[PDB]
């Protein structure tokens, strides 16, 4: 955790990558699909009151004239 | 440009500093000795404040491109405005006008570009009736004054109806001011 | 310790890991969005014009009221503006000119910055004994500091080119934790809505997804094939976007440990080193080495629109909380706020 870089070596530095890997390799990954389907979802309920894609009318514009 | 960042960000400072100490005095980016250089070398104020001018004034320089026009070209045929926003620098901004006359704003606009051109040579400024671009009935008086925008065959801004857009008697300095609040015109 | 072995071992679960990740890739963003029709022509105007700094802009960071927001330059001054008067309210001398980012603390209390000098400057903004010296200066990374990301008063995270990121006690000046894992140059990071994580993109064509209070790495997306310069979490926190050299915009799903879609066009040949996502995530916001900006839609994966009108002027960028605006720095020394 409160590792200096410049002292390890190039063995505890595959070390370290191959316990990261072993730890990544475990790793519950959930479908593409599923996840665009949930990223659109979220995005499309929200997107129609986006200042930046609708627009703001200069009535509520906090950058006025 | 084209290949490694250089200009923004990270390393963009990275390489503004190899630039100052060359003007006045892979996985990694800067080198060892560069690193040693930072914590040794004492800049001096003074050519930090030469750098920092001459750098503005360099990129000043490499967007200022050559006068070519001057005036507000007619394009007869849709045919005419394809060829014009392909064949051309990429480097050059190119303004289309379709309008009508009679229509409202039209006119003013039109009278507007022929100063607007003169005031930016460097811009290609051009007109067509919406009768002439034969795009069925796309640009019709509820559109216009339409304003496209090219540059380096991408449509950077479409505005329909720009004069409703503008003082009701608007004059050339209005629609320099409206582009220039879009970054759509160059420098003088 | 036969390193062979030990680098064998590793190409294997990196192998396992790429097949995972595949049985998952199905199918692309761009299809499940197929049905979904394009947002308007993202025409953004200029509001506000920040005049004030004498050189180009090297960094910028909005603050969470969505109006006063940071920037450092090239002129070695580190300014607090108030977008909404053009107004500045503080001015801040630093050490050097060649800072390479600039923080501004959810509280307002603070700012921070970094750059050439591996230091990690903070300065206290609300005092009777207003601050404009330092009040810490974070040093211990043996490389320029690329960027940093506060978490309250006292914590505040750091990138570098020395290959780390670390998380910092201001009150000490110590290294409370370091993330180390990216084999180059950590160029950018940001934080996970919740604080709770973080991500950070390097030359080494990877992002890492660091847990800050365990103080280890998560995950670990690839994809790009050059140096990641930049990075931002998606608002929901179960995603983010990168940009590097190869001209391509990439959005990482935690859950998928992978990229859902990629933004490029073969016109484009810049690297990308700014990203950002508008309030509803529906604009993926892109600025090139070219200081051109681009607006993409990160559903469809098509450019919206172009911010700036591609006139060779975006340094930096980024987008209000509220996302009521977007403020973009150049190289003449002026900042401008869009919406
Ligand atoms: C009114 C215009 C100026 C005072 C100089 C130009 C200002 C800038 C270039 C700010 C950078 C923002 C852009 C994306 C153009």
């Amino acid at each position: 955790p409160v590792i200096n870089i410049e002292d390890l070596t190039e063995k505890d530095k595959l070390k370290m990558e191959v316990d990261q890997l072993k730890k990544e390799v475990t790793l519950e990954r959930m479908l593409v699909s599923k996840c665009c389907e949930e990223f659109r979802d979220y995005v499309e309920e929200r997107s129609g009151e986006d200042p930046l894609v609708k627009g703001i009318p200069e009535d509520k514009n906090p950058f006025k004239e | 440009f084209e290949g490694q960042a250089s200009h923004t960000g990270p390393k963009g400072v990275i390489n503004d500093w190899r630039k100052f100490k060359l003007e006045s005095e892979f996985s990694r980016k800067m080198s060892v000795q560069e690193y040693e250089l930072i914590h040794k070398d004492k800049e001096d104020e003074n050519c930090l404040r030469k750098y920092r001018r001459q750098c503005m004034q360099d990129m000043h320089q490499k967007l200022s491109f050559g006068p070519r026009y001057g005036f507000v070209y007619e394009l007869e045929s849709g045919e005419q405005f394809l060829e014009t926003i392909e064949k051309e620098q990429k480097i050059t901004t190119i303004v289309v006008h379709i309008y009508e006359d009679g229509i409202k704003g039209c006119d003013a606009l039109n009278s507007s570009l022929i100063c607007l051109a003169a005031e930016y040579p460097m811009v290609k400024f051009c007109k067509i009736k919406a009768s002439n671009t034969g795009a069925g009935d796309r640009f019709s008086s509820d559109v216009l004054p339409t304003l496209l925008v090219y540059k380096g065959g991408e449509l950077l801004s479409n505005f329909i109806s720009v004069t409703e857009q503008l003082a009701e008697e608007f004059f050339t300095g209005d629609v320099e001011s409206f582009l220039n609040e879009y970054g759509l015109l160059p420098e003088k | 310790s036969e390193l062979d072995q030990l680098r064998q071992e590793a190409e294997q679960l990196k192998n396992q890991i790429r097949d995972a990740r595949k049985a998952c890739a199905d199918a692309t963003l761009s299809q499940i969005t197929n049905n979904i029709d394009p947002v308007g022509r993202i025409q953004m105007r200029t509001r506000r014009t920040l005049r004030g700094h004498l050189a180009k802009i090297y960094a910028m960071h909005w603050g969470t009221d969505s109006r006063l927001l940071l920037s450092a330059s090239q002129d070695g001054k580190l300014i607090i503006w108030d977008s909404y008067t053009t107004n500045k309210v503080h001015a801040i001398p630093l050490r050097s000119s060649w800072v390479m980012t600039c923080a501004y603390a959810p509280s307002g209390n603070y700012v921070a910055c970094g750059g050439l000098d591996n230091i990690c400057s903070i300065y206290n903004l609300k005092t009777r004994e207003g601050n404009v010296r330092v009040s810490r200066e974070l040093a211990g990374h043996t490389g320029y500091l690329s960027c940093c990301r506060f978490l309250d008063d006292n914590q505040i995270v750091t990138s570098s080119g020395d290959t780390t990121c670390a998380l910092w006690d201001i009150e000490t000046g110590q290294q409370t934790t370091t993330f180390t894992g990216h084999t180059g140059d950590v160029m950018s990071l940001s934080l996970a809505p919740d604080t709770r994580l973080f991500v950070s993109g390097a030359c080494d064509a990877s992002a890492k997804l660091w847990d800050v209070r365990e103080g280890m790495c998560r995950q670990t997306f690839t994809g790009h094939e050059s140096d990641i310069n930049a990075i931002c979490f998606f608002p929901n926190g179960n995603a983010f976007a990168t940009g590097s050299d190869d001209a391509t915009c990439r959005l990482f799903d935690l859950r998928a440990d992978q990229e859902l879609m990629t933004y490029s066009h073969d016109n484009i040949i810049c690297g990308i080193t700014s990203v950002s996502f508008s309030k509803s995530g529906r604009l993926l916001l892109a600025g090139y080495d070219d200081f051109n900006c681009n607006v993409w839609d990160a559903l469809k994966a098509d450019r919206a629109g172009v911010l700036a009108g591609h006139d060779n002027r975006v340094s930096c960028l980024g987008v209000t909380d509220d996302g009521m605006a977007v403020a973009t720095g150049s190289w003449d020394s002026f900042l401008k706020i869009w919406n």
